[PDB]
């Protein structure tokens, strides 16, 4: 009675926040993201609501992020191991301006290469864009690239697409995922209508900036998150509650050719452009854009008193950090984002219809900024069509002030570990442990003595 | 998932904890994983890669878990069972509080907080008593 | 495993940075990821009083002006903004295995 | 919190004192305390350590084996025995309060021996002195 | 600073006890088949596991998952035969099968009395996968057949 | 120079028989689940750690991890099957699910005497699925029903 | 060098693993077998 | 031990991420790097060691 | 002593361009080895 023992129970529900390695899960060529070496999925989990509790979350503190960004990192790898290295072209160049009828955006090059080891003269012809070259000896038509003093380039193997692919993340056995279902959530704090997963939601991979493309959308209102909204130092991320559409296009036709450089030594480049040379560019509707900036403005204030609300462009310089940059199928465009950040909203209150933003393309790309290791992605041959959702911002706000109740709030961050914040704001990753121990009642029956 | 007793006090749960029986997972999950062990050749053909590489891993990590999780059951002669006893006086040194709030008005996780510098010794003393000890007496009784 | 301190005697004005060094022989990492070292002070016919423990985590009710760091084996005071009231005796002590040991001993004074 | 000594004074060598602490404001059963000496203008010296269950306890070498700590945590008191004192015993003896509580003694389960953590000081008495010589 | 408690028995700590006492520490031997980084700690998990984590693309982590796989087969090794035969633990148990005098004659009060576990274990070595089989046939064989024909009515 | 002794029948030696017969040995059977090397088998096992010393090869070294891991859970799988039906020890476990005569009707005397496991594993091949399910709603109703 | 008695000494070596073999000295590596057997007087009480 | 190693490093670029690091040049008195035994304990060392031998 | 430190004078072409760089590093004479003769190369 008052005696009391020691009782054992198994499967109880007691867990521990964790740190363990997530399971990739998911749904005619590889891809850089090789989702089909990951597990195919449950058609239909097995989710479960909990009753009376609450949990706390953190944003900010939350490392699946970081191993996502881990992952990706050493896929790249994967992907450019085994493909072909571009040393060889490397060298003094002589080129000319395209006879394009912008102005002198895209040259056509020729240079001296021995490819065999035998010796042998081989002039050859490719074109490049304006951003990949470097002017050698000033008033002159000599270059050379622009990563090769303190890089190696590879070439992206042909055969395999960017393709960005849904990915779930599942817990292995023992380890569960909470998930705050709490509609409306700072990203930091108390979450009370908490649900757990076996797996999360899915999951697009993506490699851009400024603007988040085709991520999830917020359930009801615009919101707004911040690790600390009077630092100025941290960042801000914006979520959509509708998306807004964009489209993308390069406006012309463009014939492959080969060139081969040696042994399994295939470069890639443009032979020919077909038909006129129109600027690539995207279209994207005025007033939509406008009237969801009206509501971020609002939350805006709700976090900031009652201030003056500025929309400008980024300090500029670099254009791999300063302009707006996105992979659309394989190939990498970089737009003039100051058309969407040109305006004030400081209280109560042009050109078209729809934006339409002029972008560039470069063919070396500086992924994750790594020094040593710059990627060179060839041509797919014209007809380049995209489209996407904008479904969020990344914002950041300038430091020091003006002295005149103004916050000027830009496109910004540039670490790209944000964008998986902005999907993984809602989970959790913990581990179970079934074992625990109770009192009395109840007696184990012995034998004495 | 079993969590649902969570949201509950240890009375309810203990009533919930019989409910639960069917395994958290694994079991049919397994038989799920020998159709993707089927699969697995066509993944062994793929060659090594990271997400192979991290699921392999991950197969380790969770039958660890199982294991370690099941072995203590086995040693304290409570095999299982998922409610089992053993002749361990609770010792009020280790906490000092009524059945009726033990039970009642106590979140199982919450109640967790409070044991963990003493679960450590309470498996010692369940092990080095409960079968230690019996398991001779039986012996001792079967050899006469 | 011992430890020393330096300077011996410190004679700074109101408002001027000061520091206080302690150094010791031994290792001076914790098991649990830290390392084990305090500082502390007392006037004449007063105790110690804790001033920062585990180097970085000054004590509550202690000023700002104190801060400190230093490596696994060695560890240093700064005092930024003396003030006329800080003066006295300053030891440190090693807690991180028995039997506990102190610094030499320093004392913090006024210059005129 | 309160802490203060009693039971000091002046013996000759060879004789023994009890020098005791009292104290309050907080749950004394869970804080393991201290002993610390000051000779006469001279630094510090640790003495000895009493853990927060009573069961654990060690000394300086120069005094080990003829001080002897023990507790009354029903009391909430501290008893602090010295037995043949030496006339360089003579000093400002200190009881003090350990900064960070421990718990129970935590055990490991692969020979552990039940652990006990000990860590820095936050309080210290008032001190009192005992001196030790002939006259 | 670390002070010190009290056995509590220990890891081997029987290894060189008289065998009839050294039966009764079989929790402490059983308890560690699976460790050497027991309880949390709790900064060596958070270690291993930043390990195990850090280095799962580098020939070191696939070392460590050689040796964690190899500490589960060689538990589960153990498990294996204890299912099999009717001794599900339980520490000890008792079967069927008589003792037969050719694997050795030696008198339980020398046995229980004046021999460590080692060497009691030279002196069976080679008769060990002959008991295993006596022992499993003696499950089977009648213990379990004719158990099931025990509730046939 | 070495000799052969008698059986102790080894490996699948039962597969000639005979159900009646096959009840037999099934521990012989059981017993080597886990292992193509049962048994210290000096200049065999010996090598076969040597080898998992040498695992700083990649690809081919890993497959070799994959199998044992594999194995391990393949085993582990049956364990928990059986821990679910409340079979835990061991060879034999009876159940409280009345036989279905849809699957089979044939004689219990055919089917102990004159037929074999292989064949027994043809004939009710396609009812497997639901015979396991039922069996779990035997020991769960039992969960309830003995309490 | 018999030749007149004495012994000759000279700071050689032949490899690291000496290196390491000073300070591993004193260590062995022994692998557990936890299952074991033994008479006992003491059937099992089986039905037959 | 030691060695009068005052001096000074000069990058030399050879390729693409090859950056080739050496020594510019010695600003001192260049001596001979070496060490210092106090022989006594050293020749007590030795003392014990030919008991043992 | 003498003979400890050669300062060369090594012709290099740097990266893939036409410019083969004399240049100049510090070496011990530990790491090399004469060639022809007595030549200061
Ligand atoms: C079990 O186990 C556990 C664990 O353990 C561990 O682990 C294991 C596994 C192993 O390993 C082992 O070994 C280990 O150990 C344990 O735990 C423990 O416990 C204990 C207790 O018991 C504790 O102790 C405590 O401590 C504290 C401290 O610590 C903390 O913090 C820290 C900090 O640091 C730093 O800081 C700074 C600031 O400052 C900052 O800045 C920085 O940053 C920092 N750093 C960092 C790095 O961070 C930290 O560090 C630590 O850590 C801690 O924390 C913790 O942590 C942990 C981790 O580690 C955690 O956990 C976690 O969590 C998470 C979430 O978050 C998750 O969950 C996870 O999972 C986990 O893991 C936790 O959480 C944390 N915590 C928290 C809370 O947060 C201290 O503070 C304390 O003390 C205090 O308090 C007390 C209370 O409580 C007090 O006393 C009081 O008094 C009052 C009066 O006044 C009284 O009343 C009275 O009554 C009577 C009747 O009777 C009448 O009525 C009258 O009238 C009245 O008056 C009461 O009663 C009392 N109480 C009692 C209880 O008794 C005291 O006093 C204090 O307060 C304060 O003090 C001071 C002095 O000292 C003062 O000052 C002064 O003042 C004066 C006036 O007065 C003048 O002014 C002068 O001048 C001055 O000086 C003040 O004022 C005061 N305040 C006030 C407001 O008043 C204690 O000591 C420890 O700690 C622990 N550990 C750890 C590690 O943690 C346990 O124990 C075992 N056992 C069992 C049974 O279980
Ligand atoms: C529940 O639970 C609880 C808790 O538990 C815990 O926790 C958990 C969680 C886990 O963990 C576990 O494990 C743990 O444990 C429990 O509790 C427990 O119990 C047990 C029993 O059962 C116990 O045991 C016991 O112990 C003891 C102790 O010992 C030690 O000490 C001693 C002394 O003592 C002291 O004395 C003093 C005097 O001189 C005192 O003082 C006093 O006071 C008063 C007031 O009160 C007044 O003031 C006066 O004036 C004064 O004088 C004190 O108090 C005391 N204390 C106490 C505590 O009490 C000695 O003698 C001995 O020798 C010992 O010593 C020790 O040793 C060790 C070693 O071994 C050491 O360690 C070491 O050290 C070093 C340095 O030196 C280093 O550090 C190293 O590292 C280490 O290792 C230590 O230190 C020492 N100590 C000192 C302090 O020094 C004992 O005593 C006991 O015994 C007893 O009994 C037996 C049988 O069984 C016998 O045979 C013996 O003989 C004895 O008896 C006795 O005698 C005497 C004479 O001598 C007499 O007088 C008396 O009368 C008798 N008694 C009778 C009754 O008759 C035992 O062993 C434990 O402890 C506990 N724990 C704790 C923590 O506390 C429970 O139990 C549970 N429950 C159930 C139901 O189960
Ligand atoms: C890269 O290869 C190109 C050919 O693919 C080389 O172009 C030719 O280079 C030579 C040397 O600079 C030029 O020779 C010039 O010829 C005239 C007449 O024979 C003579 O009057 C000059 O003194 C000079 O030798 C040649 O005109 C030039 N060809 C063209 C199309 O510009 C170039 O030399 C190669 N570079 C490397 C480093 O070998
Ligand atoms: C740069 O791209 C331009 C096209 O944008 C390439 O133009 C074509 O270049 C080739 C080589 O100079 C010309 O081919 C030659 O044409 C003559 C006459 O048709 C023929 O006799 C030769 O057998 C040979 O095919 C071609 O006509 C020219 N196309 C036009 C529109 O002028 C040029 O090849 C590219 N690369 C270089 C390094 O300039
Ligand atoms: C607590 O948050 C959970 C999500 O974490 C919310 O779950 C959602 O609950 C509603 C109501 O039960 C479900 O909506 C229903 O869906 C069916 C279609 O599947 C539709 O026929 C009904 O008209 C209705 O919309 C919704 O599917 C469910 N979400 C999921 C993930 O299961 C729950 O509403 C939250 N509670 C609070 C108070 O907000
Ligand atoms: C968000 O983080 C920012 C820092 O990133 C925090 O700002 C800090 O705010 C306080 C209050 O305005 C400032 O403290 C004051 O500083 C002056 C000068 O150092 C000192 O004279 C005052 O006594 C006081 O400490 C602090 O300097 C400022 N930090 C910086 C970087 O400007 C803000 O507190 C954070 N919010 C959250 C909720 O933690
Ligand atoms: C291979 O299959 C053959 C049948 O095709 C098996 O042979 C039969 O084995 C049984 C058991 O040894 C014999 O039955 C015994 O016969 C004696 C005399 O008739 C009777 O006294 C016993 O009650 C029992 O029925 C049977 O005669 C024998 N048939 C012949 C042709 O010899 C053999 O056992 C099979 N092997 C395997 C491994 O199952
Ligand atoms: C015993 O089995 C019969 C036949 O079941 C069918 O064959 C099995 C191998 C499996 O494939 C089942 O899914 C098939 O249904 C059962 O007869 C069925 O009974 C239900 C009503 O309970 C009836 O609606 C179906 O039409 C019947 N099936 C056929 C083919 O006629 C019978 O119910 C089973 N006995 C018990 C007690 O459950
Ligand atoms: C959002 O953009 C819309 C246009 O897309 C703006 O609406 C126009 O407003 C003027 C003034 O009322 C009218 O002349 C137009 O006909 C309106 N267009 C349509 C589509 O109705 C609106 O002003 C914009 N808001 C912001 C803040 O600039
Ligand atoms: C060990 O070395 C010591 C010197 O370090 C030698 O001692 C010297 O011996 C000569 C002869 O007696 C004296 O002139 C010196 O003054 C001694 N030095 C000191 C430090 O006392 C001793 O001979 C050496 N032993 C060996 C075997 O050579
Ligand atoms: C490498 O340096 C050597 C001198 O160390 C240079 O040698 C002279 O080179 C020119 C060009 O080939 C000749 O005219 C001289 O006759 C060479 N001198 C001798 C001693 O042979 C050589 O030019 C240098 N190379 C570089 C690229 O600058
Ligand atoms: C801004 O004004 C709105 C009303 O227009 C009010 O709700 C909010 O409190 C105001 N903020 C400031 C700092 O006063
Ligand atoms: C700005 O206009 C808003 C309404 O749009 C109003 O609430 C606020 O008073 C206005 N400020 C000025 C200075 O009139």
């Amino acid at each position: 009675t008052e005696k009391l023992w020691v009782t054992v129970y198994y499967g109880v529900p007691v867990w521990k926040e964790a740190t363990t390695t997530l399971f990739c899960a998911s749904d005619e060529v590889h891809n850089v993201w090789a989702t089909h070496a990951c597990v195919p999925t449950d058609p239909n989990p097995q989710e479960v609501v909990l009753e009376n509790v609450t949990e706390h979350f953190n944003m900010w503190k939350n490392n699946m992020v970081e191993q996502m960004q881990e992952d990706i990192i050493s896929l790249w790898d994967q992907s450019l191991k085994p493909c072909v290295k571009l040393t060889p072209l490397c060298v003094t160049l002589n080129c000319k301006d395209v006879n394009a009828t912008e102005r002198g955006e895209i040259k056509n090059c020729s240079f001296n290469i021995t490819t065999s080891i035998r010796d042998e003269v081989q002039k050859e012809y490719a074109l490049f864009y304006k951003l990949d070259v470097v002017p050698i000896d000033n008033n002159n038509t000599s270059y050379r690239l622009i990563s090769c003093d303190t890089s190696v380039i590879t070439q992206a193997c042909p055969k395999i697409s960017f393709e960005p692919i849904p990915i779930h993340y599942c817990a292995p056995a023992g380890f569960a995922i909470l998930k705050c279902n709490d509609k409306t959530f700072n990203g930091k704090g108390p979450c009370k209508n908490v649900s757990t997963v076996q797996c999360t939601h899915g999951i697009r991979p993506v490699v851009s900036t400024q603007l988040l493309l085709n991520g999830s959308l917020a359930e009801e209102e615009v919101v707004i998150r911040s690790d600390n909204f009077t630092n100025n130092a941290k960042t801000i991320i914006v979520q959509l509650k509708e998306s807004v559409e964009i489209n993308c296009t390069r406006p012309n036709n463009n014939t492959r050719k080969s060139i081969h450089i040696g042994p399994g030594r295939a470069f890639y480049t443009t032979g020919e452009i077909i038909g006129d040379i129109r600027q690539a560019h995207c279209n994207i509707s005025r007033a939509k854009w406008n009237d969801t900036l009206k509501q971020i403005v609002i939350k805006l204030r709700e976090q900031f008193e009652n201030k003056t609300i500025v929309f400008n462009h980024s300090s500029g310089g670099d254009p791999e950090i300063v302009m707006h940059s996105f992979n659309c199928g394989g190939e990498f465009f970089y737009c003039n984002s100051t058309q969407l950040f040109n305006s004030t909203w400081n209280n109560n209150t042009t050109e078209g219809n729809t934006i339409t933003l002029p972008c560039r393309i470069k063919q070396i790309i500086n992924m994750w900024q790594e020094v040593g290791k710059a990627m060179y992605a060839p041509p797919i041959r014209g007809q380049i069509r995209c489209s996407s959702n904008i479904t969020g911002l990344l914002l950041t706000r300038d430091g020091g002030i003006n002295e005149n109740g103004t916050e000027i709030f830009r496109p910004g961050g540039g670490d790209m570990r944000d964008n998986w914040r902005s999907e993984l704001y809602k989970y959790k990753v913990v581990k179970i442990e079934p074992l625990g121990v109770a009192p009395t009642k109840a007696k184990r029956r012995v034998v004495q003595r | 998932g079993f969590l649902g007793a969570a949201g509950s006090t240890m009375g309810a749960a203990s009533m919930t904890l019989t409910v639960q029986a069917r395994l958290l997972l694994s079991g049919i999950v397994q038989q799920q994983n020998n159709l993707l062990r089927a699969i697995e050749a066509q993944q062994r053909m793929l060659q090594l890669t990271v997400w192979g590489i991290k699921q392999l891993q991950a197969r380790v990590l969770a039958v660890e878990r199982y294991l370690g999780d099941q072995q203590l059951l086995g040693i304290w002669g409570c095999s299982g069972k998922l409610i089992c006893t053993t002749a361990v006086p609770w010792n009020a040194s280790w906490s000092n509080k009524s059945l009726d709030r033990i039970w009642n008005n106590m979140t199982w996780m919450e109640w967790e907080r409070e044991i963990d510098n003493y679960t450590s010794e309470i498996y010692t003393l369940i092990e080095e008593s409960q079968n230690q000890q019996e398991k001779n007496e039986q012996e001792l009784l079967e050899l006469d | 495993i011992v430890m020393t301190q330096t300077p011996l005697s410190l004679s700074v004005t109101p408002g001027q940075p000061a520091s206080i060094s302690c150094k010791s022989s031994e290792s001076l990492r914790q098991s649990n990821g830290k390392t084990s070292l305090y500082w502390y002070r007392q006037k004449p016919g007063q105790s110690p009083q804790l001033l920062v423990f585990e180097v970085s985590n000054r004590f509550s009710g202690v000023s700002d002006r104190f801060v400190g760091s230093g490596s696994g084996t060695d560890f240093t005071l700064r005092i930024s903004r003396v003030e006329a009231e800080d003066v006295g005796f300053y030891y440190c002590m090693q807690s991180k295995d028995f039997p506990l040991t102190f610094g030499g001993g320093t004392k913090v004074d006024l210059k005129r | 919190v309160q802490l203060v000594e009693s039971g000091g004074g002046v013996v000759q060598p060879g004789k023994s004192v009890r020098l005791s602490c009292v104290v309050s404001d907080f749950p004394f059963s869970k804080y393991p305390m201290y002993w610390v000496r000051q000779a006469p203008g001279k630094g510090l010296e640790w003495v000895a350590a009493i853990s927060g269950d009573a069961w654990h306890v060690v000394y300086s070498n120069s005094v080990q084996g003829r001080f002897l700590v023990s507790r009354d945590n029903v009391k909430n008191t501290l008893y602090l025995e010295m037995n043949s004192l030496k006339i360089e015993d003579t000093a400002v003896y200190r009881c003090a309060r350990m900064f960070q509580e421990s718990g129970p003694p935590r055990l490991d389960r692969w020979s552990g021996r039940n652990y006990y953590y000990y860590s820095g000081m936050d309080v210290w008495g008032q001190g009192t002195t005992v001196t030790v010589s002939s006259a």
